[PDB]
């Protein structure tokens, strides 16, 4: 349901990052800096996916 | 020729205290006088550490009190202690003018600092653009780790930032903070008036807080003692010193509700990034958003030169076309 | 498939194939960027040079050491080490060959938690393994107990292992060794007039300090003999055609090692170092150590070192205890060896680190696996 | 070197003095290079015209401060060493940590090379730079610098306990003139 | 097109055209005016010869050197020169050739800046380049290093070039030439 969560699958392979994940339940407390930005009236900036397959996909 | 100076002294403290004595360009009394004053104009904190580390001894005092025959046949150093003998509390006027300036001198040094890492702390939990940019982080990570353990994630900690550069690109000179940058300055330029609320947050502490808090604490004790013995002392000492040791007092116990107010930030930071107060939150946090600010800005350098070299170059094929 | 051997240490980086003796592809670990400005054309120059290049040109570059004191300080520069070892040293491509790695003891984590990112992401291979050196250079020893004083360009350091089992608490560390000779030879050579002062003079400088410095049997009789004659005066060529000649400096130089009170440092000597891990260990065990005294690096390959050693240590030690210096002329390759050994063993082969337990375990694997 | 480019051309030792002189008169160290150098490429506010002794009158511009930034860049003469602000932060990083807040506040410049004026501001600028914010940074600039060491040797003239410290002539004769490593340091 | 090579020296002027190998033009850079009264009507009776033409006539011509220890004095002098060379003996259109020029070190800055104002402005250039002239007589040489004693009719200078990168701190100039070895000798 969040807007964040709704990424269209790569047809390309993508390098991967390296960070610990947080717990959903944490990022999600009414304290903490996530909750207000999976609402969906935050400014979601939607990411130009064919430029980052384009740039940063695995090369053959 | 008159040799028989009787100096009780030693010839190398008596070579020192004639090094220290020829800088103030007067006499011995201007300098009795000053310390009987309590004038704090010509004594900062090498002068007074050069008399205290110069003191009269035990022997010194008691062959100077001894000394019976005429006073103009002693050297300058056994007359300079003997005007010094005659200033009752010397010590203590000594130690009062020594932990004024001292006090004046940390308190101006450590108080701007202590309100930039109050400012700071302050910034850090509430910031504009940080939960945009972090959002976008997070949803660029989620596509770049679609398919592992790490990813489809609704958050990350305050070392993400610095792990940002650690990652690049196939042509390893563009990282991912430098793209994201390239992003934003096309999309939502906001995001770069990022260091605009980080600028309290610019240069961090730089220093550790223990050590200017336990200097203070110190100082602050040092200051409680000097005013009982100054309380214990004549009441010419209290109306010279004791209103400068209840304002030096005062503000050092603002430092120290300054201090507190640090502590309850630091706690607050703690909670705002998620994580536990029994690891540094206070010092790692003002690091790594100090080297995060100075990556930004970096990057911001970087990008700008790299769309400077993209057009001088697009201005040289052009150039050479119409050649 | 033949694995690899890189032994990266401070100053000279010596590497190759596994299952060898000699070290294929020796040269020191210099960056030479160009100092003055000057793009030209020059048929192609190259923006940075590595090694016996960077050492050809020398007088017109800027050389930077990435490493100091066992630690890598310029990634980026030690990328470059890394490329030029792999694609024009030995030609050999990362991805299909295992590459064993050295490391001096206690080294910050971060150092061995980048090399694990570079050696599996941008220099990617099927197996690396972090080893210590002292461990390759007891290999190369043969034997199984004793203790190892490996002592490269910045760390010299005591191990002590007693029938494989190293004892952690008993690595005594010192950051002191050929580069800070270097730099009190460069102290001192301004007594006798002769100036240096660029990083190209201090290959000159080293040059000097492998050539003609010696360790002195007794520092104190020797400069009387040095003060009394000059007969230990020693000549030396310049690259300019200049001749030089130097007296006591050709053993006040080592003695820097035996009492760190010439330039500052409060520590003690190296064999009071060597006696104080010793005497860190449990008492059953201190014999063998004593007997089996390891020296490696090419710190120590001074011609009297291994006297003054056996001397300061039977001064040291109980006089009941036999005192043996195992020194072997190959003590200066002998890491490279150790570590031929170690990759050459069908048992370590179930000790390295896989690029999928990189994955599974990100970058966090390799305290767990490696000491 | 850099008056040639204006075209005041000075080869010989008497124009050295010329030269030695303007350098005494005119020049002054900049606070920031990069502002003082596009303030001067901007306005020619910092353009001063010195009268020679033949009668002719040079102006000079940039080259007031370019001249001792040399001072804090060597490398514009090819002397490929630190500035003398880092070489000063490495002097004390050389020295134990417990006097190093000793060294910090008493930061003394004699010599009559360090008379130009803005050297104080931008040497204590350099090292606040270099050093961390933990303790004072003090430069110590009396204006009689210039004769400071003779000052100084006039200080150690007249002292009582300096008649043992003599080097006498039997001293010489006993010990050579060798005896002044031993006694002076 | 084709590029044109033209050493401004201080003493003769050789041009001529790039990948050639002996100079096209070569002739001394003098300024010749006449300093006695003309009496003869007509006959095309100039007031200043160029080069070649007032070596010939030069018993009744005044004499000057518009560059004085590679410095050049006289601009319009200069851009007598510059013409004569360009439309006289090279015979070229300035406008469709680029221009290589050489310049002696340590030499004041407004030189070059005149020098770059008259070859973008009186004769316009495609394009142009100012280049040391040591760095020429090392290329000239072939070889990638070296140190050059370049000494010509007004300037004597030493630059050492390593590996192709110039020592400016080295580079050692003395106004003492052939000009004044001249006058010596006079
Ligand atoms: N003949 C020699 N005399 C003295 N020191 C030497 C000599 N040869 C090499 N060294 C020292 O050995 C160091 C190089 O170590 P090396 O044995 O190549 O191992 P690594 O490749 O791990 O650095 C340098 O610091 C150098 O000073
Ligand atoms: N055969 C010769 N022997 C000695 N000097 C000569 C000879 N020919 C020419 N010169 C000197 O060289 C000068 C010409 O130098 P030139 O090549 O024109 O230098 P530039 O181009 O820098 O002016 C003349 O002024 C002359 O004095
Ligand atoms: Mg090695
Ligand atoms: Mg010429």
């Amino acid at each position: 349901v969040p807007s964040h969560r709704r990424v269209n699958p790569p047809t390309l392979r993508m390098k991967k990052l390296n960070w610990q994940k947080l717990p959903s339940n944490v990022a999600r407390e009414h304290n903490s800096m996530w909750a207000s930005l999976s609402s969906p009236d935050a400014e979601a900036v939607e990411p130009d996916f064919s430029s980052i397959e384009r740039l940063f996909s695995f090369p053959a | 020729k008159e040799p028989k100076e009787i100096t009780f002294l030693d010839a190398k403290k008596s070579l020192n205290l004639n090094i220290f004595l020829k800088q103030f360009k007067c006499s011995n009394e201007e300098v009795a006088a000053m310390i009987r004053a309590g004038d704090t104009t010509k004594f900062d904190v090498e002068v007074l550490k050069q008399l205290l580390k110069l003191l009269p001894e035990k022997h010194e005092i008691e062959n100077l009190r001894a000394f019976t025959e005429e006073r103009a046949k002693l050297a300058s150093a056994d007359h300079f202690y003997l005007l010094l003998l005659a200033i009752p509390c010397y010590q203590l006027r000594i130690e009062c003018m020594l932990l004024c300036e001292g006090a004046a001198a940390v308190l101006d040094m450590v108080r701007p600092k202590a309100q930039l890492v109050l400012a700071a702390c302050e910034s850090l939990l509430t910031s504009r653009q940080l939960p945009i940019f972090c959002q976008l982080i997070l949803r660029i990570g989620n596509f770049l780790n679609y398919g592992s353990h790490t990813g489809d994630a609704d958050g990350f900690k305050i070392s993400t930032l610095l792990k940002l550069t650690e990652t690049k690109s196939q042509q390893n000179r563009v990282t991912l903070l430098h793209h994201v940058l390239e992003e934003a300055e096309k999309s939502h330029p906001d995001l770069l008036q990022l260091p605009r609320d980080l600028e309290q947050p610019s240069q961090a502490a730089g220093i550790n807080l223990e050590i200017i808090r336990s200097e203070a604490s110190s100082n602050l004790k040092k200051l409680l003692e000097t005013e009982r013995k100054v309380s214990a002392s004549v009441a010419e000492v209290q109306e010279q010193y004791t209103e400068r040791l209840q304002a030096s007092i005062s503000a050092f116990r603002a430092l120290d509700e300054l201090f507190e107010a640090i502590e309850q930030k630091q706690r607050e930071l703690a909670d705002y990034l998620c994580e536990d107060a029994q690891q540094l939150s206070l010092e790692d946090t003002f690091s790594t958003m100090k080297a995060f600010r100075d990556l930004f800005l970096r990057a911001l350098k970087e990008n700008k030169d790299r769309k400077e070299q993209a057009a001088k170059a697009e201005r040289r094929k052009q150039q050479l076309a119409e050649e | 498939t033949t694995a690899l051997v890189c032994d990266n240490g401070s100053g000279l980086v010596k590497a190759g194939f596994a299952g060898d003796d000699a070290p294929r592809a020796v040269f020191p670990s210099i960056v030479g960027r160009p100092r003055h400005q000057g793009v030209m054309v020059g048929m192609g120059q190259k923006d940075s040079y590595v090694g016996d290049e960077a050492q050809s040109k020398r007088g017109i570059l800027t050389l930077k050491y990435p490493i100091e004191h066992g630690i890598i300080t310029n990634w980026d520069d030690m990328e470059k080490i890394w490329h030029h070892t792999f694609y024009n040293e030995l030609r050999v491509a990362p991805e299909e060959h295992p590459t064993l790695l050295t490391e001096a003891p206690l080294n910050p984590k971060a150092n061995r938690e980048k090399m694990t990112q570079i050696m599996f992401e941008t220099f990617n291979v099927p197996a690396m393994y972090v080893a210590i050196q002292a461990v390759l250079s007891l290999y190369a020893s043969g034997r199984t107990t004793g203790i190892v004083l490996d002592s490269g360009d910045g760390v010299t350091h005591n191990v002590p292992i007693y029938e494989g089992y190293a004892l952690p608490h008993a690595i005594m560390r010192l950051d002191l060794a050929g580069r800070d000779l270097t730099d009190y030879l460069m102290k001192i050579l301004t007594e006798r007039g002769y100036s240096f002062v660029t990083t190209a003079e201090r290959e000159i400088v080293r040059d000097i300090k492998e050539k003609l410095c010696y360790v002195a049997l007794d520092f104190e009789n020797e400069m009387a003999t040095a003060a009394s004659s000059s007969s230990l005066e020693k000549s030396y060529e310049l690259p300019d055609g200049q001749v030089i000649t130097i007296g006591n400096e050709r053993f006040r130089c080592p003695e820097t090692l035996f009492q760190p009170s010439f330039i500052g440092m409060e520590s003690a000597g190296i064999h009071e170092t060597t006696y104080n891990s010793i005497m860190k260990c449990d008492i059953d065990i201190r014999k063998d150590l004593y007997a089996n005294n390891v020296m490696s690096g090419g710190t120590t390959m001074y011609p009297g070192i291994a006297d003054r050693m056996q001397k300061e240590i039977t001064a040291l030690a109980p006089s009941t205890m036999k005192i043996k210096i195992i020194a072997p002329p190959e003590r200066k390759y002998s890491v490279w060896i150790g570590g031929s050994i170690l990759a050459s063993l069908s048992t370590f082969q179930q000790m390295w680190i896989t690029k999928q337990e990189y994955d599974e375990a990100g970058p966090s694997i390799v305290h767990r696996k490696c000491f």
